[PDB]
């Protein structure tokens, strides 16, 4: 139900915007999930 | 590659590579949603 809205490229790793960078989280979903 | 270009007065640094968008006949460059350009046409060969 919940979807991004993020206005960017989308990679594995407009990228990073123009200087603006996304970081990840230390827990993943799965480890959340656990 | 990573270039630094000037097409027709527009200037940047950043990646061509071939596009896969249909300007229309008198558009000479794009934007994304931010109002950043994203895409160019060649001026001698009408690329996009
Ligand atoms: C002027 O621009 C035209 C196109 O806008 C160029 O014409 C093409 O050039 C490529 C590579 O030179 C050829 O493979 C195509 O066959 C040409 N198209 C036609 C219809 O002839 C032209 O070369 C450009 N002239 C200069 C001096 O750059
Ligand atoms: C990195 O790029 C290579 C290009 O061949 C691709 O095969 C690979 O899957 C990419 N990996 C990631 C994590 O983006």
């Amino acid at each position: 139900k919940v979807t991004l809205a993020d206005a960017g490229f989308i990679k594995q790793y407009a990228q990073k915007f123009n200087g603006l960078t996304v970081l990840p989280p230390l827990l993943t979903d799965e480890m959340i999930a656990q | 590659k990573c270039v630094n270009f000037n097409f027709n007065g527009l200037t940047g640094t950043g990646v061509l590579t071939k596009s896969n968008k249909k300007f229309l006949p008198f558009q000479q460059f794009g934007r994304d949603i931010v109002d950043t350009t994203d895409a160019v046409r060649d001026p001698q060969t009408l690329e996009i």
